[PDB]
């Protein structure tokens, strides 16, 4: 339906012949689905086409058709040269585009972890269906809420609540949200702004909630449309890897060329520099990374799912790299920090009240869990609620200022909350206590959940609520005596400080007393005892107003005129809640002690109790000196700028803010460089979780905080968080590992050509070598260091620094230090053959250089053969020392400075498997026989192999001294 | 059983490939 705005509701459910009470029958939603497609945008649909990628690339191109005029000359070994070649660079391709698809593949993936939903109503089911928005058809019912991102394309039908307010902005521009409605928009041509009466497809909810028709779905949405005219930013670490891509092309494309220039006449011996032009290309292919190396994206695609799987969704990438930085983390509590599995615990009456004295009579309630089971305690011996006037009292306020129930659950087999968590808790308690002794002992498990409950609020009719505002922080009830003369009543709940000043009298039993100041006082006592206490409990206050206003003297749909209709009132009790903070919080901030991450607690709690928990969790020492490090919304406001400033730089504990608060804290913990982790969940927090460098929202949290953040929590667990930012860290830890194995290598393979060229000595690598060992250890090693275990000490140091350098001073040198060693080991091992083996050697003064005049110039100082320099035994030393060299370097990268007497080898018990696959291919090539001619002959079974390792070990020796000055050094 | 079992097929396929590219010059054999 295209011009629904314009139509009226009638005329778009008529259209669809939809029934707005029951939505689509499931025949409906079939056809409709067949004929209309699934809301989204068409995946546009590699393999093939993705190894022809490859050589695109010029100098892969170059040595190709310096191994075709070498073939076509030759024509009319080196007959098969051009065919090897190619056969390696397309395996060459495949392994490193295979693992390049399978990395995007598997970041593509992490989207199935926070599917986009939406709520209809179906024909086929009475309630509401939260079913994936993929699936939702032009026609059906729709459901919006506070917090939601509207679906799709939606005619409004009606609006549920007084008001419903759309932020648009995606869309339109306009920042400020639009106010809706139901009446048609009788323009065709009306613009999107003027459409009032339509909900766009990639939109939130502000406030309120309505219910619609979905007109169009797919590309036909107005951001659809958009997203097919929509035809760009690179993190910090990809600007410092570039521009080190650089860094390293432009150096080796230098030497490669020096290497073609310092043969100057050598190109006579045998039009004879195409030889000495392909043995410098098939380095300038095998030291030169074009494209962003396979192994990063693997590692990167294993880290988020491993985050995933720990229940931190990553939604921007880029955070990944934000989180190894991070220095701040800012919590909420109640969800995060603490289970939020509430429930009363603690509860007091007023018992006796004699001018300036006044005593108690305290309550325990055992049972902490959502169920009707437990007792109410005084003394630590069991009493009857309904013996204690006050407590029937108190038991009917929590009764009737009480939007939830409970819910026996019958296959989960367990009490279950519906409303609030802190009403459920009240809930129970009233089931608890039973004041007007029901028989309940007879109930079923589901009759039995509100038993108690429902007897209450058929003693008064609930007439209207007057709902909690931050301002005087509680909400009250209005009731009458249902049926049949005592006056009508209100009944108030929040918090104590809040309530207690509007209180004139005091229950005392079904007496009431005038309020003082020494009964005032001695409430407070023991509210300020518990909160502070070895539980922290959250205490509310509940209070009734004997004589309520008329029911026509109160303006019921005015938020700022309640506190008024909730004063003399009558104080009749207190209930202290519990609930608990979550297990490995404890020991999750202790860890961000380690890492070097400030923890701030955002809390509703009152200063004093929010100090509490912050002293139990170890934000604060048991003892420590707090005044100057936790502040509430109210004294952080009465601060100057500067100070305010200040005070952001060393608090830990935020109670009672404004939700503009955190905003502030954000901006003003960036003014010191730090990097800010900020949590919520609700509409009101998107700006600040936009603000902060990672925006962590709740799972159970509204759409738009997601929307608007980098990386949402499943579990709303604050441990997710820690265990988030350790795997960032695990993660960059694991990028540097393969980065100094593929430098260093890669220096080792500049090293060991620069020294034939700058020293004279005979070809110590062939291009079909060079470009097989480049193979081997890029396709096994190389992509085995992807799956080795995080590192060891990871988060015992402080965090990483973003202006920092992607490889320092010190790392450059490791490169060197091995690359140049490696480089030497391999001209070091086909020179050994000559100058002091055992199978016809040069001369050990200085002879080997000047291997050039043999064929012709043997009566001037030789005496010997001048065909063995070619000979097939030296070449085999330097790819066989390259190769295990090689596999000994990869040991060096199970870990940046950890010695592998500390993570042994075995560590990465699979690149161990790429050493024995790598070793097998290694020896098929020198024994099975019709490959060696092509290569070269086999090294001498036991008395070289010796020789090989000797040389090659000593790479491991090497860096553990590198090591020990890295580690023996911070 | 997860990331270990992506593990094999990972280094397996990659084994496997260069394996080939050896037994087609090993083929191109006259
Ligand atoms: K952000």
């Amino acid at each position: 339906m295209e011009a629904a705005h314009s139509k009226s509701t009638e005329e778009c459910l008529a259209y669809f012949g939809v029934s707005e009470t029951t939505g689509l029958t499931p025949d409906q939603v079939k056809r409709h689905l067949e004929k209309y497609g699934h809301n989204e945008l068409p995946a546009e649909e590699s393999l093939w086409e993705l190894v022809i990628e490859q050589f695109e690339d010029l100098l892969v191109r170059i040595l190709l058709l310096a191994a075709c005029i070498s073939f076509v000359l030759a024509w009319f070994t080196a007959f098969v040269e051009p065919f090897v070649i190619l056969l390696i660079l397309i395996a060459n391709a495949i392994v490193g585009v295979w693992q390049e698809r399978n990395a995007e593949n598997a970041i593509e993936a992490l989207k199935e972890y926070e599917p986009e939903m939406g709520k209809v109503y179906r024909a086929d089911r009475k309630s509401v269906q939260r079913i994936k928005a993929r699936d939702i058809v032009p026609g059906d019912i729709v459901e919006v809420a506070v917090g939601d991102k509207v679906p799709a394309d939606i005619r409004i039908l009606s609006i549920k609540s007084t008001t419903l307010r759309v932020d648009q902005s995606i869309l339109t521009g306009e920042s400020v949200s639009v106010i809706k409605h139901t009446e048609p928009v009788p323009d065709p041509r009306a613009v999107n702004q003027d459409k009032k009466n339509m909900l766009f497809s990639g939109t939130n909810i502000a406030a309120g909630k309505a219910l619609g028709i979905v007109a169009t779905t797919g590309v036909s949405t107005e951001i659809g449309k958009i997203r097919d005219q929509m035809a760009q930013d690179k993190t910090p670490l990809q600007q410092k890897l570039d521009e080190f891509g650089e860094q390293l092309s432009k150096v080796i494309s230098l030497i490669c060329v020096a290497v073609w220039l310092i043969n100057i006449g050598h190109f006579n011996d045998p039009r004879g520099a195409i030889y000495y032009f392909k043995i410098a290309v098939a380095l300038a292919v095998a030291a030169i990374p074009e494209g962003l190396p396979a192994v990063i994206t693997t590692c990167l695609a294993l880290g988020t799912r491993r985050m995933a799987k720990k229940n931190a969704i990553v939604r921007s990438l880029p955070s990944v790299e934000t989180l190894g930085c991070t220095s701040v983390i800012c919590s909420d509590k109640t969800g995060t920090l603490t289970t939020n599995q509430m429930s009363v615990c603690k509860m007091f009456i007023i018992d006796k009240v004699d001018g300036d004295f006044c005593s108690l009579n305290e309550f325990s309630i055992t049972g902490s869990t959502y169920a009707p089971e437990g007792e109410v305690l005084k003394n630590d011996k069991p009493i009857r609620s309904g013996q204690f006037d006050g407590l029937v009292e108190l038991a009917t306020i929590c009764a009737l200022c009480n939007d939830s129930s409970l819910d026996f659950n019958e296959t989960k087999g367990v009490y279950e909350k519906v409303g609030e968590a802190t009403e459920t808790a009240l809930t129970t308690l009233v089931e608890k206590m039973n004041v007007f002794n029901t028989e309940v002992r007879n109930l079923s498990k589901v009759e039995r959940a509100n038993a108690c409950n429902s007897v209450i609020r058929q003693l008064m009719k609930k007439e209207f609520t007057l709902e909690f505002s931050r301002d005087r922080k509680s909400m009250s009830v209005y009731c009458s005596p249902a049926k049949s003369a005592v006056g009508n009543k209100m009944f108030v709940k929040g918090a104590p400080e809040g309530v207690i000043d509007r209180c004139n009298y005091v229950r005392v039993g079904t007496t009431r007393v005038p309020m003082t100041g020494p009964v005032k006082e001695k409430i407070l006592s023991v509210i300020k005892e518990w909160g502070t206490g070895r539980d922290t409990l959250r205490c509310l206050a509940l209070a009734t107003r004997d004589t309520p206003p008329k029911r026509e003297e109160m303006v019921l749909d005015d938020s700022s005129r309640f506190m008024e209709y909730e004063t003399d009132l009558t104080f009749v009790g207190v209930v202290g809640m519990l609930d608990p903070p979550r297990k490995e919080v404890m020991g999750s901030i202790q860890l961000c002690r380690d890492a070097g991450i400030r923890v701030i607690m955002i809390t509703g709690d009152n200063k004093g109790t929010a100090i509490a928990i912050c002293r139990r969790i170890g934000i604060f020492g048991e003892n420590e000196e707090v005044a100057d490090r936790a502040y509430t919304g109210r004294e952080f406001d009465d601060l100057p700028l500067a100070e305010q400033r200040e005070a952001c730089r060393r608090a830990c504990c935020f109670a009672r803010v404004e939700p503009s608060h955190k905003s502030k804290i954000v901006e003003y913990l960036q003014s010191y460089d730090e990097i800010t982790a900020m949590t919520g969940d609700g509409v009101n927090d998107a700006p600040a979780l936009k603000k902060a460098e990672i925006g962590i929202a709740m799972g159970s949290g509204t759409a738009v905080a997601k929307t608007a953040s980098e990386m949402v929590l499943a579990d709303d667990n604050f441990s997710t968080i820690v265990a988030a930012v350790e795997e960032g860290r695990a993660i960059y830890n694991n990028m540097k590992q393969f980065i100094r194995y593929l430098i260093s290598s890669n220096v080792g393979e500049v090293v060991c050509i620069f020294l034939t060229a700058a020293l004279g000595l005979p070809e110590a690598l062939i291009p079909v070598q060079l470009l097989w060992v480049n193979l081997v250890t890029d396709g096994l090693p190389a992509t085995a260091l992807g799956f080795n275990p995080p590192d060891l000490d990871i988060m015992d140091r402080p965090p990483r620094s973003p202006k920092e350098p992607l490889i320092s001073g010190w790392l450059f040198f490791r490169y060197m230090a091995i690359g140049g060693y490696v480089g030497a080991a391999t001209v070091g091992a086909a020179a050994w053959w000559f100058m002091y083996a055992e199978d016809g050697p040069g001369v050990t003064y200085h002879q080997l250089t000047h291997f050039m005049q043999c064929t012709e110039d043997h009566p001037h100082f030789e005496g010997l053969d001048c065909e063995i320099f070619e000979a097939p035994e030296p070449m085999t030393m330097a790819l066989s020392v390259l190769v295990t060299i090689e596999m000994c370097n990869a040991l060096n990268s199970l870990s940046e400075n950890q010695s592998l007497m500390r993570m042994p080898p075995w560590v990465n018990i699979w690149l161990l498997g790429s050493i024995c696959l790598s070793m097998s291919l290694h020896f098929l090539i020198l024994y099975v026989d019709p490959l060696p001619m092509i290569f070269k002959l086999k090294a001498l079974d036991l008395t070289q192999w010796l020789m090989v390792l000797k040389i090659s070990l000593p790479v491991i020796g090497l860096d553990e001294i590198l090591k020990f000055i890295a580690r023996n050094y911070l | 059983p997860q990331q270990a079992r992506q593990n094999l097929q990972n280094l397996f396929i990659n084994f496997c490939l260069i394996l080939i590219c050896l037994l087609l010059i090993c083929i191109i054999v006259m």
